């Protein structure tokens, strides 16, 4: 299908049965072409070499569309040299720290070569260029990530496969910082991939370690760079490229008790690296005890249920249990779901949340008023927000807690059934995916998908896109777009795992065109270009933001803070009305105003006014059809332990010498040999 | 490259002139040329009145 | 709008001279043969001064016409007195800031 | 649907927590319900109704009722008038005796200066950082409304609210009638009294500028409640069960209120329209009142009278509600709901977005006639000494079609003279012309444009407020607030 | 100096003010006129005498302006005399 | 200062109480006594009011009167006075502040502009002021003055009308009657207020 | 996507062209600051006109030329597209002199 006139177009396949019609929105754009890069890693110099050219997605080769190319095609080469003649050059710009890298001249084949350090601290990068157009067409910037290459395991012959129980839905877990490195557990095999499942390598176990029945009861998996963790029948096993050693009491876990484990979900790499202290990378739970796994895979018990029973003033001899633990967006905090019986003898149980703070090593009890039956199992996740806002599900429903545990309830359809099994032919919830922008996708084992927006209660049932019997999963590509992965055995081993993208935004726009919702503001801009701000005694932070909205619907910019308040704000506001649009422009400044001169307990006051806090900016009222990403950042006060002083002309080891020894006497404040 | 800006001076044409003061009347200015060139652009406009 | 633009003459690197005609004390305001001849002579001398400023010795002041109007500008007011009251020359007032 | 969507706030009831109140509860002494808002510490507020709630937050969480700990014999615990002094202290008037309450601690203090039973405590609060108006917020008056002036005792204090000493009766010897209030009118640096000689009432001033003077008399059926606008511009609102009046001056002219309907205005008499007002909320520039037959009126109060319109219908009145201005252009209806299962009160809130609600086609209000009004004279306060002058500036962009007339006014024209120039420079990218207006201010005597009856002394200090406003601003110009500042000579 | 602000489409190349001088023989008039970004027009006029000798009128007319405008034609008068306020004084210094 | 910005209302009504004229404009006459003029703010209520005046004299705002000529500009300030007793604004100017000469010559009229503030001109109202002791034509007696009902019987004989101006100051025209030859007499009427 | 300003350099190894953007939504304004700098190559020391290298830069709004006509009195003008010639060498009108 081709067309040139813009707008919305209604397309429909007329067939024997009833097929729904779809509205596709097409708009004119002056951005047409794209960047393509290929990396190579050299470890002797600890560096990366990237090669970049320009390609057009309409007239490209087949390889350049699936990211498997090494040499530019004829169209890409000709386009690259034509845009080089007009004066276009790409440069790579690191995001966390603002350093730029420039290319050399164009080589014999169309290729710009840029050299780059290996960082592991600033892994987010953009690749950009000048404002040079070819024939009224631009090139779009490209966002990407790269770190040290991560090796996937190899397979020795004679090993045995590890499977999920028969008939159970296949599961997937990926790395928290760099995606396209994931492990998928199925009913017949376990796969691991260094890309988005283009090439894959199986994961197996040495003979004799586990029984055949045990090999078919894998409950959960988790994936790190060092190795993989399996939860086989309530026992945690560790698979590394060397051995398949089983965790026991010698490493701080119990046997045949473990119910689950979890890792971090948001890539807070910068604060974790700059912390200069190794913290936990995993948390496990066994229905009566939470454990906090550090690196090298050994851990001490975090908390038993008796201490929490003492904390919650409970009248003792009560059935108090744990069901899930998650790492929220605060980098040094955890949350745990607490199931409470209340003199039992019924099927109804209370669900509460207890928050554990590691900086202060304390516990807090929150506001939850949720009753649930015994049979329900719960899984909850934290959204991209400074404040704790959870999305929780129990394989028939989805409950929500928004705006600091005030807006708590059940997510419902516009009809109001509130049961997602009745709209999905009686199938249970299989997967829930959150993202940075704020959109959640709920997928059942029937392969039907619902959509939720954060801070929005109503759900939207999306149109059917995939079959009923297909064995699928949902994942993310190199960018943060959704992709559906089809798995089918009885094939030629080259098509057992096929990935196709899912255009979620277009389907949402079609649904909205059917419905008729709208975004109440025209625009919301800010200058928060980062996530981690650090500042010393004598500095302040200036944050700028602006809303442009229709004529007199009274809006404003809500600033929300979480953590320890150690600062002050001053906000200045400007209001303008022009051409039927109002504009509200706000500048806010963060500063500290304490004096340490001639005071007692200088170090105690210095410690009392240090730490981190979290801020988020958002518009006053918003709904769907708003593609704004809500800015969330953190400010820490304290020294980074990487800044110091040096006298000029001096250095550690530019001047080579040997050992010295000398005696000093009669001039100290008797005989010193040093 | 050189510019020169001038203002044209009125002058009466010598003829019969049946009337007393005014008759055929024109505006005159010198034509200056410098050594090293053969091409001159001459832009005429009004003084605003 | 094309705003914040550099100056035309400075960017294109052109020198510019101004030469206005000498005034007349005739009641109607017309010129004649001799007044136009004086205009031609003054414009010629201005261009000759421009072309003769290629001297390799630096003068204290720019604007080569400074060498022209230096020994005569000490008594400009007197000249005006002779022209306003019509007691001078052919009723021609040769200004000094006009060339 | 329209107006508000209700939302309940309740916390602290997650488990079986045993919390119980202790002592005799506090209740208001009038049928109406009020929300008194502290000026700069805007989070702290007091809801006075059938039960009294003192909140440190913006009426978030659940609040236990304020209670008297019975260590001191208050008798019947009825609050008649509350005030906020500078600090962490609030002043109540219970059973004719003044009391102070600290809400950061739990300390009650008995005010010992007052001897005769009083019924109202009045005073002004400045909230600019410094030590000048920290002293200005320490002069407090204590009086009994409805007493006979020859005979009754009026108290005053200058040390915040620690000790109350008696104020001499020689000043009010010639004044006859029943008093309806004595006020520290810091707008004109005066002390005003409100006299009720007959069914009409009037204001009498004390200090030498207009000493032994009077204002234009107004009707005084029954008693009245007087509300000061909190920016020392002199604006006053006087309201009771069956009337409402607005004083644009410092009490010199007290007039009625207009009402807008189908772009014609009519004077609004409460009694003749057969309505009863229940709650009144007052911002720096705005006014709003809720009428007991489920009605909400919103009005802009300024010079050249006030304009009050009727907002669209919504069932807000529930025997306990009270409006309070959460923010400029954001009204809030707050209703406490009891709970005996946990012995605590949770809250129901509507946030009314008045700017959007003033956009219906049924009302059809012509939009804002000024596009931009901006200055940097609102952040701080200014001082003038003798033989010195100061300059202020403001930038105004008007609408594409209309022709609005700016105006600068002074609270105290006896001790503050100004000259304002408005000149045009440049114009914006659309084509509208920017206007810059600069005001030069100095002492009124040095200008020379006043009689000896008007200048009123030069050896004493005074305070005044300078206001830049638009004379013919319409309604629905909610966010384009007029500029005002405090200038101390 | 005068400024002209347009309420509708203006004449961009052509200056919108046409000026005539009644007696060009006694008065020397030099005008400058420029346009602005929003097509506002700024013009300034310098007026001096010619020699020792009357009066004249200078007329600025908005030719494209309508006949319902309040002010279309501006007519300053220039007199080549001395004002009634032009005298000479001698301060004696004793006061 | 914009010429066609738009003036459509007359906010002020000022009178000198010496000679009454049409209320639609403000015409003032200067004699050997002081020019003493009382002015008030005209609104939807055309009568004077003690409320709007007290509203204006509480922000330090008093009217200003600008007298202008073909060669002269002068400003005169009303005094700020308590609103306790008055109803209208009042100002008296000695004659010597405007003109010091008292001879008979050709003197122009003056244009008067009343406003609430000078630089921040908000409520402008226009009018005229005429000198009476220096006007040449007003010193003479033209002829015998016809009373009423002596000009009403003149109406069926009139055939045409003529007017004059006295170029320097208008509003002092003479209106002359051209009549049928059945009647006899030179008939000229005089105006002082246009 | 909607309103873009694009540049184009001839011989881009001797000229650096950069564009800075600013956007105001209520006023409907987009300010574009275009800075052209020399890259210190592509000429040699000479005499006024002996070492002049002629380049250019083209500046266009995307989609503009041919469709946008500014209509004034006495005609209309094609807009949205400009070609600027640039002469890199040493400019005429510079001398050295004995102080
Ligand atoms: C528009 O409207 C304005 C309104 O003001 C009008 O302005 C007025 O124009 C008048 C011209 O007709 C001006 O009159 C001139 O006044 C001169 C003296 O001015 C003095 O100024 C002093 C400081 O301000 C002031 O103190 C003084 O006060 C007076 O002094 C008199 C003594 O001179 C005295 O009698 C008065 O009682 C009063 O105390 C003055 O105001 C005069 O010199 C001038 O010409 C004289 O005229 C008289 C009588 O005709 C004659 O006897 C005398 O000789 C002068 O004639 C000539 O004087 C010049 C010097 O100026 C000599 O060189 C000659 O040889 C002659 O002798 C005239 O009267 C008036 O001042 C001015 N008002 C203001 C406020 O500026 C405009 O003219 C109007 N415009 C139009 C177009 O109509
Ligand atoms: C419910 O919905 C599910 C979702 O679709 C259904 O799952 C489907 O099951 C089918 C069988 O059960 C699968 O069909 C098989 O597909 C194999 C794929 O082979 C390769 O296919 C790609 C692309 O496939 C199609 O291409 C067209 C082209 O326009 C697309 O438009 C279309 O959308 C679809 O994607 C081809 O491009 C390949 O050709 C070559 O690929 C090379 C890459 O390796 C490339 O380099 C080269 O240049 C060529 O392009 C392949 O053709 C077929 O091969 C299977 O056919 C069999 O193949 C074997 C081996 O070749 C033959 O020996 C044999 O005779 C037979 O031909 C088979 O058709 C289907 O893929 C799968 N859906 C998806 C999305 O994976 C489910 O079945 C549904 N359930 C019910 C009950 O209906
Ligand atoms: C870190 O070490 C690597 C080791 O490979 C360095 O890569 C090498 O860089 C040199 C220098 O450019 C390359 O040599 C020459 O490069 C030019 C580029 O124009 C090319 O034209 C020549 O033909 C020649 O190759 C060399 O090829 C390259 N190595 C490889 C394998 O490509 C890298 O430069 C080092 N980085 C830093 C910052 O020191
Ligand atoms: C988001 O919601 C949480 C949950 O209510 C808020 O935490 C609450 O914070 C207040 C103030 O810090 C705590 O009040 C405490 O009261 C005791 C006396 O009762 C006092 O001694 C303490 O000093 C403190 O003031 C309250 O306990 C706490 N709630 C819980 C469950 O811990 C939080 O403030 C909310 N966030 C925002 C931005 O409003
Ligand atoms: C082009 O360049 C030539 C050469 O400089 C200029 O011609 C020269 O002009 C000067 C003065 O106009 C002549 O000097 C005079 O020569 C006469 C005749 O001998 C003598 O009587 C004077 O005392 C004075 O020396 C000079 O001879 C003449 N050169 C030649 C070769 O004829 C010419 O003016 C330049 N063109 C323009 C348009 O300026
Ligand atoms: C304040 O003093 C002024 C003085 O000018 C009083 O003005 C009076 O005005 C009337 C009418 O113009 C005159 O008849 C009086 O003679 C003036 N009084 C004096 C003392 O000259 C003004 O009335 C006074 N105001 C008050 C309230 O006393
Ligand atoms: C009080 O007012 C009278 C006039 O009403 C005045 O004479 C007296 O001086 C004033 N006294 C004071 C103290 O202001
Ligand atoms: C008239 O002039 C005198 C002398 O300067 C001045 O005192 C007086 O105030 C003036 N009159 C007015 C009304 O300004």
């Amino acid at each position: 299908l081709h067309c040139k006139r813009a707008g919305i177009h209604t397309i429909k396949p007329i067939a024997g049965n009833q097929e729904v019609e779809r509205h596709l929105t097409v708009d004119n754009s002056y951005i047409c072409y794209l960047w393509y890069f290929t990396v190579v890693d050299v470890y002797y110099n600890l560096s990366q070499i990237v090669t970049i050219w320009v390609y057009d997605p309409e007239s490209a080769s087949t390889e350049e569309l699936i990211w498997t190319a090494k040499k530019p095609s004829l169209s890409s080469r000709v386009l690259t040299k034509q845009m080089n003649t007009l004066g276009q050059r790409p440069f790579i710009f690191t995001v966390e720290k603002r350093l730029t890298y420039h290319p050399g001249p164009l080589t014999s084949e169309g290729t710009w070569v840029i050299h780059l350090p290996m960082s592991s601290d600033d892994i987010a990068k953009v690749i950009r260029g000048n404002k040079v157009a070819f024939q009224d067409c631009f090139i779009a910037n490209l966002y990407f990530m790269l770190t040290y290459p991560m090796t996937i395991i190899s397979e020795p012959p004679g090993y045995e496969p590890l499977t999920v129980p028969p008939g159970s839905p296949l599961m997937l877990s990926w790395d928290t910082c760099i995606s396209t490195f994931a492990l998928l557990a199925t009913d017949q095999e376990t796969f691991q991939t260094n890309d988005s499942f283009q090439t894959w390598t199986r994961v197996r176990a040495p003979p004799g370690i586990l029984s055949d029945a045990q090999r078919h009861s894998l409950r959960d998996v988790i994936i790190f760079d060092q190795g993989t963790l399996f939860l086989v029948d309530g026992t945690v096993y560790l698979r590394t490229e060397d051995e398949f050693t089983k965790l026991d009491e010698s490493r701080g876990i119990s046997e045949t008790g473990i119910l689950g484990f979890s890792k971090r979900r948001w890539c807070q790499i910068r604060y974790l690296y700059k912390l200069a202290s190794k913290k936990s990378i995993l948390i496990a739970w066994s229905k009566t005890t939470v454990y906090a796994g550090y690196a090298t895979f050994r851990f001490v018990t975090l908390t038993d249920t008796a201490k929490l029973k003492d904390f919650l003033k409970l009248p003792q001899t009560d059935t108090l249990e744990v069901m899930s633990v998650e790492y929220l967006w605060h980098p040094l905090e955890a949350a745990v779901l607490l199931s409470h019986c209340s003199v039992c003898t019924t099927n109804t149980r209370n669900i509460r949340i207890v928050i554990y703070s590691a900086i202060f090593q304390t516990w807090t009890l929150q506001d939850f008023e949720l009753q649930l039956p015994k049979e329900a199992i719960l899984e909850f996740r934290f959204l991209y927000s400074a404040m704790p806002d959870i999305i929780m599900w129990d394989q028939h429903h989805v409950y929500y807690s928004y705006k600091n545990f005030t807006v708590v309830g059940t997510i419902s359809t516009p009809s109001g059934e509130t049961n997602l099994s009745s709209l999905s032919q009686g199938s249970k919830i299989h997967q829930v995916l959150t993202d940075r922008i704020g959109n959640v996708v709920v997928k059942m084992e029937n392969n039907v998908m619902f959509y939720i927006k954060a801070d929005i209660t109503e759900a939207v049932i999306l149109h059917t896109w995939v079959n009923t019997t297909a064995k699928t999963v949902v994942l993310f590509d190199k960018s943060f777009e959704v992709c559906i992965l089809y798995y089918n055995e009885n094939l030629d081993e080259k098509y057992q795992l096929q990935t196709q993208p899912y255009p979620l935004i277009l389907e949402l726009q079609s649904i909205n065109k059917d419905l008729g919702d709208w975004c109440p503001y025209l625009a919301f801009q800010h200058n928060i270009h980062s996530q981690f701000y650090h500042m010393d005694k004598g500095e302040s932070l200036t944050i700028w933001s602006q809303i442009v909205y229709p004529e007199n619907r009274g809006l404003y910019i809500v600033v929300e803070h979480y953590g320890s308040s150690v600062m002050t704000w001053t906000q200045n506001l400007e209001y303008e009305i022009a051409s039927g649009f109002c504009t509200k422009t706000m500048i806010t400044r963060f500063f500290q105003t304490t004096n340490y001169e001639l005071v007692d307990n200088y170090y105690q006051l210095q410690k009392e006014n240090t730490g981190l806090m979290l801020l988020q900016f958002r518009p006053s009222e918003f709904s769907r059809t708003c593609l704004t990403a809500k800015p969330v950042f953190e400010i820490d006060v304290g020294c980074d332990s990487s800044k110091y002083i040096m006298v000029r002309g001096f250095n550690k080891s530019r001047c080579q010498r040997r050992d010295f020894s000398y005696v000093i006497d009669k001039e100290l404040l008797d005989n010193l040999k040093v | 490259n050189v510019q020169i800006l001038m203002e044209a001076a009125p002058m009466r044409s010598t003829g019969y002139c049946p009337a007393e003061a005014m008759c055929v009347l024109n505006w005159y200015t010198p034509m200056p040329f410098k050594n090293g060139s053969v091409v001159s652009s001459v832009d005429i406009y009004t003084n605003g009145i | 709008h094309l705003i914040d633009v550099p100056k035309k003459h400075h960017a294109s690197r052109t020198e510019s001279y101004v030469a206005l005609p000498p005034l007349v004390s005739e009641s109607l305001g017309f010129h004649n043969n001799n007044t136009l001849a004086v205009y031609q002579g003054l414009v010629y001398y201005l261009l000759w001064l421009h072309s003769k400023y290629d001297k390799p010795y630096a003068d204290p002041v720019h604007d080569p016409t400074w060498r022209w109007w230096q020994h005569k500008t000490k008594d400009k007011d007197y000249f005006f007195y002779l022209f306003s009251n019509r007691l001078a020359a052919e009723g021609i007032y040769i200004n000094m800031n006009a060339y | 649907h329209t107006l508000c969507r209700v939302h309940t706030v309740r916390t602290g009831k997650v488990f079986k927590s045993n919390i119980q109140l202790q002592g005799d509860p506090l209740f208001y002494a009038f049928p109406n319900t009020f929300v008194l808002k502290n000026v700069c510490k805007a989070d702290i507020s007091v809801y006075l109704g059938q039960k009294v709630f003192l909140t440190i937050d913006n009426f978030e969480s659940s609040l236990l009722p304020l209670t008297v700990p019975k260590s001191l014999a208050v008798g019947v615990p009825s609050i008649t008038s509350a005030h906020f002094v500078s600090g962490s202290l609030v002043l109540f008037v219970i059973s004719g005796k003044g009391y102070s309450y600290d809400y950061y601690e739990n300390t009650w203090r008995k005010l010992e200066g007052i001897s005769e039973p009083v019924s109202h405590i009045s005073g002004d609060v400045c909230c600019f950082k410094g030590s000048f108006c920290l002293e200005l917020s320490n002069n407090l008056f204590a009086y009994l409304r409805g007493g006979q002036i020859p005979g009754t005792n009026i108290y005053f204090s200058d040390n915040g609210g620690f000790s109350f000493q008696l104020m001499n009766t020689d000043k009010l010897s010639h004044l006859t009638g029943t008093l309806g209030g004595i006020f520290h009118l810091h707008s004109m640096s005066q002390v005003g009294v409100l006299m009720v000689e007959n069914n009409l009432g009037t204001f009498h001033y004390m200090e030498y500028p207009l000493n032994h003077s009077m204002g234009i008399a107004f009707s005084y059926k029954n008693l009245l409640e007087v509300i000061m606008k909190p920016y020392q511009r002199g604006f006053m609102v006087l309201w009771n069960q069956k009337s409402i009046l607005v004083s644009s001056n410092s009490g010199q002219i007290v007039e009625h209120v207009r009402l807008i309907d189908q772009k014609i205005f009519t004077d609004l008499d409460v009694e003749h329209a057969n309505i009863n007002i229940y709650s009144v909320a007052s911002n720096a520039y705005e006014l709003a009142f809720l009428v007991a037959e489920d009605h909400l009126y919103y009005g802009s109060q300024s010079y050249m009278g006030t304009y009050v319109i009727k907002l669209p219908h919504q069932p807000l009145w529930s025997t306990h509600t009270s409006i309070y201005f959460e923010d400029i252009g954001i009204l809030q209806v707050l209703t406490p709901v009891a709970d005996p299962h946990f012995a605590a009160y949770d809250f129901d809130k509507c946030t009314v977005n008045v700017q959007s609600s003033l956009m219906d086609e049924k009302l059809a209000l012509q939009p804002c006639n000024v596009e931009l009004l901006e200055s940097t004279m609102i952040n701080t306060m200014f001082t003038i000494d003798m033989n010195s002058k100061l300059k202020l500036s403001a930038l105004m962009i008007p609408r594409k079609g209309e022709n609005p007339t700016p105006l600068v006014m002074v609270s105290n024209p006896h001790a503050l003279g100004f000259k304002a120039n408005l000149n045009e420079f440049g114009n914006t990218f659309d084509g509208n012309s920017k206007y810059k207006l600069d005001i030069e201010l100095k002492q009124q005597h040095h200008w020379g444009n006043s009689d000896f009856n008007f200048t009123a002394s030069i050896k004493r200090h005074a305070i005044s407020s300078v206001t830049v406003d638009i004379a013919d601003k319409t309604l629905s110009c909610v966010d384009l607030k007029p500029l005002s500042t405090l200038i101390s000579v | 100096q005068f400024k002209i602000i347009p309420k509708a489409m203006s004449t961009f190349p052509i200056p919108p003010v046409s000026m005539v001088v009644g007696n060009p023989g006694l008065v020397e008039v030099k005008t400058q006129g420029v346009f602005d970004l929003n097509e506002n027009y700024y013009l300034d006029i310098h007026v001096s005498g010619r020699f020792f000798q009357g009066s004249t009128s200078i007329a600025l007319v908005l030719w494209e302006g309508s006949s319902k405008c309040y002010a279309i034609t501006l007519l300053p008068t220039i007199k080549s005399s001395c004002s009634y306020l032009r005298t000479m004084h001698h301060t004696p210094g004793r006061h | 200062v914009i010429h066609n910005k738009g003036k459509e209302r007359t906010y002020f009504s000022c009178s000198g109480e010496g000679i009454l004229t049409g209320l639609h404009t403000i015409k003032l006459f200067l004699t050997m006594d002081n020019l003493k003029v009382r002015c008030f703010f005209r609104n939807e209520n055309q009568s004077p009011s003690k409320e709007i005046l007290g509203l204006f004299t509480s922000g330090g705002l008093a009217p200003n009167m600008i007298i202008t000529n073909s060669t002269f500009y002068g400003g005169y300030y009303f005094k700020l006075t308590p609103f306790s007793n008055r109803l209208e604004w009042l100002i008296d100017i000695p004659r010597q502040n405007i003109t010091v000469n008292t001879d008979i010559a050709a003197v122009e009229q003056w244009m008067i502009k009343i406003t609430m503030h000078e630089g921040l001109n908000i409520y402008d109202t226009e009018g005229t002021l005429l000198d009476l002791v220096r006007e040449p034509i007003l010193q003479w007696n033209l002829g015998r003055v016809l009373t009423e009902m002596e000009v009403r019987d003149l109406y069926p004989e009139v055939n045409d009308i003529k007017v004059t101006k006295s170029p320097c100051a208008n509003d002092v025209a003479l209106i002359g009657f051209m009549m049928k030859p059945s009647s006899n007499g030179v008939f000229i009427g005089k105006t002082i207020s246009g | 996507k909607k309103l873009a300003i694009a540049v184009t350099i001839a011989d881009p190894e001797c000229l650096s062209v950069t564009v800075t953007q600013d956007v105001l939504l209520n006023r409907n304004a987009v300010i574009n600051k275009i800075k052209v700098i020399d890259k210190k190559r592509c000429s040699e020391q000479g005499m006024i006109g002996r070492n002049i290298k002629k380049t250019s830069m083209m500046l266009k709004v995307l989609g503009a030329p041919g469709n946008c006509i500014q209509r004034t009195y006495l005609g209309g003008i094609i807009q949205g597209f400009k070609v600027v010639p640039i002469f890199i060498g040493c400019p005429p009108g510079k001398r050295l002199a004995f102080d």
